[PDB]
């Protein structure tokens, strides 16, 4: 019957105080959170955030609500949300939310018999995830979401995951262009401010960013362009020009490499590993360049000497560009 | 500031100065018995014009902004155009296009019968 | 006018906009339709599609029955806010506005015997999760999902209007998108679990197939007519060395422009796409040019015979190499 | 007497049901429309559309409003618009509009004794223009604003231009750098969807782009390089280095041109004018280095052969670009 | 005593009708406008606006608030602003305005004894400012803010600034990047719509740009791509490979400074003065080369007119720039 | 329960949130502190830095004096609508936030004697007046300055909740800054007038340092080796012309892609900073090797000894000349 269905609703809702948590003055309440994690969109090294789409439930007990005669968990319409209390809760490191409101705000409000509530929300949340850049593009990060409560101690409210280790899901059907989700992990505690002592909720992802792009254009075009450079130590040096163009051409083409990666990375303005690889790069094409400079000074009056060099050149640069590699790939791996 | 100078059946004005604060060019006619009344506009840039009412294809306002000037041809000429013209500057955020009062720098004047 | 006025204030006498239609009782049954006004553009950088639509439900509230002079009251949107109305949101949906200028664009209009036909604007924002492997020669199915959000399968059900292909309809002038044609859409509907229960969902999918013109006059007839530049240096005269060194260096460098330009507009991916193949094996060939060229040169001395042989070889060998490798390019990407 | 006004105004207000329409249930009630146009702010070829700001007036008559008493015409404050029926007006195209709201709300409310209303609104609205770019940059666009009821069918509402052709006022107040409004129109029809039939109000503007710059920065440099090219059929074919060095380079500057202006263009994904124009100039580059390889291969046994070709590209060559820009100058134009 | 403050406070507000201005139906109510500029952040020519934020007062009397036995003058909160009578000023050349709002709406009123309203709002605004960019980046220019009542005619309400040409305060203390300064201005005047007569308000600043840092960035090194360019003529026509490579690599390099230095300037596309200048410089290299083109063409038959040529080019270039430079900075300085 | 609720309902019982506590009898005393949950990113494009805090405000109102069960209440966020909070805000914010993400992040507890203590979660994007003459070896000192919007001098006075040294603190994990070093903070109060009145004054200086790796491997030594490498041409061979020219020149086009890279890391001001100097300098040094090539291959033919004596002159003065510069620049700009 509607006429009692809504005579209990508006009963319940008759002296409510909603400046009052439950059993306030009393024992703390315990609130149980589970996750459904929709998306995870743009991981960004520039704004050092991450953007994360879920659908977040608390649930808790509330002896007001208690209803008798109705055997059925009442869904209500969102609306009713401003009528009772529901938690303070909050995400520390977030930057930007909001819960999306097409074609009503998605909330969801679900009473049960014995006073238990039930609360959806659905959150489009931009956090902030430090990173550590210094090995990028062959970096691992891990970003996080704290979920706290603002106004009450852990003397009014105590948090939990509800399910345990099952209360996130969704994590292993979110694919990530540039990264992998290696692990994700759920954290209870308590934190201290100058306001006394609040209950902590963490989700954390460990993220691993995948390098084929980068093997592929960020560092094959650097080695080839080191790799032309030798070409000149089997040129004659009688042919001054032709050797002359060839590494000063290589030369050019290194500069225009690393500057146009540095317009297409993303700008962090910190020295990374590609930054060292590249710069070792335009280091080998300059001393081939100086190289064939010094032969070109002697090869007058010393024609054996500057044969010789030549010869040990075609050795020495490919030995040494490997042995460097080597080290590089060895340190960043 | 913008000066207005007037010359010349057809019209001619011509504008010297911050032509820029002042985009569009106007022509007013004064009757001894009535009021000012507005003949047309047009714009020192996109070239768009705007005519009166008891004015179309009779009159007709173009625009060569190569020496600043702006040019009023008139045509069947009748009885009821004995009045005293004037061409003036408007500014950008001046308002309505029929009211002389939101004409800054006005021309001399010149009589046609 | 005052006896509307009453019908109006009988109605929402007592009502609970609080409580579905039949709750406790049976299910309401939501009949929804789409009049797509727009696709809008398709972002591969953000995996995303705009839509512009008019979004149409249908149900049955027996609260609302009336009886007067008219059939039915088409009221004004803020009426809307008075009594239940589905809660209906977009599963895969980014971040919708609900249009307000220079009012609520939603319509209510109330049937004498109790059916809403409840109507509103939208724009959405979904998300379209694309694989970008054979870029610029890919298709993609966009999805679209909506359903209750508080309301499981036992409480609110959702239906096509009519038969379901004949139920989601776009507009012939409906067209923003630059670099991809909209093939058709298939329309259904099922079921999705989630923690909080069983709930019906309906899906369109629009089918879209990229345009491949821009590519082709912008990448790769330049990086095929530097492939060909690069294998024209093996007819000039082996004596002419500086020529030659300077042929092959600046053909490198050529490439090396063309294939950092072509970078930026290709989607950021782990995977290699099929023009980033197409220009490594192009770079690859410009390379071998050059170490060609650094071969014959070798040989011109000692060994002129051997050094006549290469270069002649070579002036078949690449060119017929290249041929084959773009046929079988063609063929891979172009009949998929 | 603030008193009298404001009794008289209580009065009108008292009893007025805002869910009906005037004359509900009767005849359709009819809007007059008047715009003031103070800008076109922006127009957009990358999202295909342009932002207006404009004061949008309607006209209508309630009886229910009508009041004695007063001989004034009562210009209320802004928020009474609160409180009465408003038209369901809205723009079919408008991706993001807003009214303006500082210092207060840009609205205005004006009564006049008969229960006619006058309604004024200050607002910017970007709205989609869909843009056929194939002859980019010599090409003309036509953008409209669609002005339309939500709500009510022709039985209900109807709409016209108040004043005929001196409805929309203010075109001449828009100064669109690239751009020049050629012609405004208006136009008045119905519009059937599956709920009904809708009048539509629609005003429409022509724009025609300015070509200057694009013939300073993009067509003179590659007319010039390509001009440039030409400079090798008049250098002797022994000289190998200078010759092809001349070509090679003509080839990478027009490629460095045309890699950088598909940055600074704006992104329109498909061929327009200036990519054919672009490319025509690549293909003459590229023709005249082949020329000249042509040369050298032959020169050593039939220098007659070669000498020939030299003189004959001499002419060939300007002849055919001369042609070739004949026809392109000619079909865009 | 906070009862008596209270009661007045009440009695103030009962039966008082926010919809009618002070005075309606009698004399208009003379307004008096204070501005404090704090900031000048961003003057765009792309967008062609500027940013603006500024503490803005008003000043007007109403006698319906006027109270008696409190010798203070009563600051409220803001909140009691909603309850009064405020003037609907808008300035009519904004294209986004919002008052700040934390920690609370940036808004004081401020009573008092005789009915004495001053109202205060800290605004951020972006205002539009139409640029004559045909002498950047030589150029001066000359933004405004206009200041208008939105439904009240001179019929009803009259604007003034209060205090003279002291109204507007801290326009001496804004430094901006690009810009300074000149000269700021105070107008007040009317303007008539077809609507009727409104008071309006102009604050208006004359900018002129700063050119030093494209003098170091934007014309030397075209300058010196140009003094480069003649170094060909001291080079002995016989040497082709030389003279020819000098010359295609500054064409080459004057092209890399032209498409990376329309990126830098501002993307309005029309013609402008540095435009002019670096066609002046690239039709100055191209000239070089083809002077080398003829010179190798000639030499062979005729050295001593080729020796010529190359003799008399090395005055005239040099002369020619000269004069271009003189023309130049005469026409835009 | 009941008894809690009108404890609250006397509170509020004839309660006016329109006055100030002591309003004509004293001045409202307003005790406040800052803790940084994290020093957001710095623009110098904008000349604006992020700042996320937990701004806290402590008073006292007799009017909220109570007697119950229990000392403190700590209550929801709207009941704060409900009484006066002073009116703070931030004189050089630019585009603040409150988060208002699950509920609105404001708390207040009310002591029995009538003390409020009322914090909230703040993110404020604050303008920092930047010079910039020094780039990229600068220190700025960036404001954070706060007061009443409303109430002058002998209304409401703000103080430091402790020691002012002691009252802004910020967190160890939080600082989001890549491109600078936080080396400190000063805080400090005071008086400011203006056309209304006087006004009380919080300020906070946070001071930055910039770090400059990233400029010196990514523009200073590819700018000193090109300079190396321009001058190496001098000890290639005079005969050689076609070689020392294509140096010259592809060096001259290597320093102007440079030069045309560093130019847009720069923030864009209207003056010369360090780097451009750097730049400038740089590309006269390229630019002078070419015309020393021009020169003394004017020479080689008829007075060959003269070419021999400027290229083993500018052997010396070349390397000299570039040294003396470094070292004159490092010093000045180091030292500072
Ligand atoms: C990304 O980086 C974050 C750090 O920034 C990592 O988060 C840490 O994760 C570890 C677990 O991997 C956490 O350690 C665990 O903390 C629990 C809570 O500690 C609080 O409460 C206890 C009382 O219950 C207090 O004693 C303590 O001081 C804290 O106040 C503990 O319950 C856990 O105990 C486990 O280990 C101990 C032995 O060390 C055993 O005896 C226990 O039985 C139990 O197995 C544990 O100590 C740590 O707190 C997290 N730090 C933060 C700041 O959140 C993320 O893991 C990382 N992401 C990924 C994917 O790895
Ligand atoms: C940026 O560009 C704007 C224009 O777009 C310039 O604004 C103009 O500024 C001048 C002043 O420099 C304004 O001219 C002055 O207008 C005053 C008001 O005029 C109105 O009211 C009178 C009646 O009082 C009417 O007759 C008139 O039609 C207007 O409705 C006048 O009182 C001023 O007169 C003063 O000078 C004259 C001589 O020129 C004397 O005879 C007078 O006695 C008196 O001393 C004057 O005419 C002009 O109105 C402004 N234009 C607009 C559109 O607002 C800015 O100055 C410029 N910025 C900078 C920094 O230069
Ligand atoms: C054969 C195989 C070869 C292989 C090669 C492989 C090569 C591989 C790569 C190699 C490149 C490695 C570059 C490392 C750069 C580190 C910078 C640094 O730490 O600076 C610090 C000190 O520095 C200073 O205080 C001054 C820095 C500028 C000095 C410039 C000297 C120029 C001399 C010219 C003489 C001209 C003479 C001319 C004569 C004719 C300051 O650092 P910070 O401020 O704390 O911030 C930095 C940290 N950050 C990253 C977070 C920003
Ligand atoms: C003096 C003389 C002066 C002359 C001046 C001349 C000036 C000339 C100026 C301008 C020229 C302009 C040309 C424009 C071309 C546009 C592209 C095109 O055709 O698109 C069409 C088809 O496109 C395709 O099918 C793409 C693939 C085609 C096959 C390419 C094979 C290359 C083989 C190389 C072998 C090398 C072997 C080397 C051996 C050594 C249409 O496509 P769309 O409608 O845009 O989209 C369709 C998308 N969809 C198909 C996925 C659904
Ligand atoms: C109302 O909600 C309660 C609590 O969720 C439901 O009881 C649960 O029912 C599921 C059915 O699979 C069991 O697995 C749980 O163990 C039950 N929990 C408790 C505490 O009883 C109840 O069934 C719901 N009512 C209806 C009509 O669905
Ligand atoms: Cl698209
Ligand atoms: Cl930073």
């Amino acid at each position: 019957n509607m006429s009692f269905v809504k005579e209990t609703v508006d009963k319940l809702l008759k002296g409510y105080d909603i400046r009052l948590r439950p059993d306030f003055g009393g024992p703390p309440v315990c609130v149980g959170m589970n996750i459904d994690i929709a998306s995870i969109d743009m991981v960004s090294e520039v704004n050092m955030d991450y953007t994360l789409t879920m659908y977040f439930q608390q649930y808790w007990r509330d002896k007001r609500l208690a209803y008798s005669g109705i055997p059925l968990n009442l869904t209500l319409d969102n609306r009713v949300a401003d009528q009772l209390w529901v938690p303070d809760t909050y995400f520390l490191n977030d930057k930007k939310s909001f819960v999306h409101g097409v074609t009503v705000k998605n909330r969801m409000i679900r009473l049960h018999p014995d006073g238990t509530v039930l609360y959806g929300l659905r959150i489009t949340t931009t956090a902030a995830c430090m990173m550590d850049l210094r090995r990028y593009p062959l970096d691992e990060q891990n970003c996080t979401l704290e979920i706290e409560s603002y106004g009450y101690t852990t003397d009014d409210i105590e948090f939990y995951w509800r399910g345990g280790d099952k209360a996130v899901t969704g994590v292993e059907r979110i694919e990530l262009p540039q990264f992998s989700i290696v692990e994700h992990r759920l954290v209870s505690r308590n934190v201290v401010f100058a306001t006394g002592a609040y209950p902590r909720l963490s989700l954390s992802f460990r993220l691993k960013r995948n390098i084929g792009y980068f093997i592929l254009q960020t560092y094959m075009p650097s080695i080839l362009i080191t790799i032309l450079s030798w070409v000149s130590f089997w040129i004659n040096y009688d042919a001054s020009a032709a050797r002359v163009a060839l590494g000063i051409t290589t030369v050019l083409t290194m500069t225009t490499i690393n500057t146009h990666l540095r317009e297409t990375l993303p700008k962090i303005p910190y020295v990374k590993a590609i930054d060292m690889y590249l710069m070792g790069c335009f280091v080998f094409v300059f001393l081939a360049l100086l190289e064939y400079a010094f032969v070109n000074y002697i090869f007058f009056s010393q024609p054996a000497r500057a044969a010789a060099i030549d010869r040990w050149s075609r050795i020495v640069f490919p030995f040494t560009f490997s042995l460097f590699n080597l080290v590089y790939w060895l340190y960043y791996v | 500031q913008v000066q207005l100078v007037e010359s010349g059946l057809r019209l001619s004005c011509a504008a010297s100065g911050h032509t820029f604060n002042y985009p569009i060019m106007g022509w007013f006619r004064q009757a001894p018995g009535k009021e000012r009344e507005f003949v047309g506009a047009i714009s020192w840039s996109g070239g768009s014009t705007s005519y009166a009412d008891s004015v179309k294809d009779r009159f007709t306002i173009s625009r060569d902004n190569a020496k600043n000037t702006v040019y009023l041809e008139m045509n069947n000429l009748k009885p009821e155009d004995t009045a005293v013209y004037y061409c003036a500057a408007k500014g950008r955020y001046s308002g309505g296009l029929y009211y002389p009062t939101n004409y800054d720098y006005w021309g001399q004047g010149t009589q046609v019968t | 006018t005052t006896v509307f006025t009453r019908i109006l204030d009988r109605l929402l006498d007592g009502y609970d906009n609080r409580l579905r239609p039949g709750l406790g009782e049976r299910v309401t049954e939501v009949k929804t339709d789409i009049f797509v006004t727009s696709f809008g553009p398709v972002s591969d950088h953000d995996m995303e599609y705009t839509i512009d639509v008019f979004f149409r439900q249908s149900w049955k509230d027996e609260r609302l029955k009336f009886k007067g002079p008219m059939t039915v009251l088409r009221l004004n949107n803020l009426m809307a806010s008075k009594i239940w109305t589905p809660d209906t949101f977009f599963h895969n949906g980014k971040k919708s506005v609900a249009h307000n200028m220079t009012m609520p664009n939603k319509l209510l209009r109330i049937t004498e015997d109790g059916t809403l036909l409840y109507t509103m604007r939208l724009t959405v924002r979904a998300e379209c999760p694309m694989h970008l492997e054979d870029f610029p020669m890919d298709a993609h199915a966009c999805p679209l999902k909506f359903g209750s959000y508080a309301y499981t399968r036992a409480e609110v059900v959702y239906e096509w209007t009519r038969e379901p292909a004949r139920s989601v309809v776009v507009a012939e002038d409906g067209s923003r998108l630059n670099q991809y044609d909209l093939l058709g859409q298939t329309v259904d509907s099922g079921i999705v679990q989630s923690s909080t229960g069983e709930y019906v969902v309906m899906t369109t999918h629009f089918h879209l197939k990229r345009k491949i013109g821009y590519f082709v006059i912008q990448t790769y007839l330049p990086c095929i007519m530097t492939v060909i530049l690069s294998q024209v240096s093996f007819w000039l005269n082996r004596e002419s060395v500086p020529a030659r060194t300077v042929f092959g260096v600046t053909t490198v460098l050529t490439m090396t422009t063309l294939s950092i330009s072509a970078r930026n507009s290709l989607p950021k991916v782990a995977y290699a796409t099929a023009m980033d193949w197409f220009i490594a094996v192009c770079y690859a060939f410009v390379f071998s040019a050059l170490i060609e060229f650094a071969t014959v040169n070798y040989f011109t001395k000692s060994q002129p015979a051997r050094a006549a042989k290469i270069d002649r070889l070579s002036r078949i060998a690449f060119p017929l190499l290249f041929g084959i490798f773009n046929l079988v390019y063609w063929a891979t990407y172009l009949n998929r």
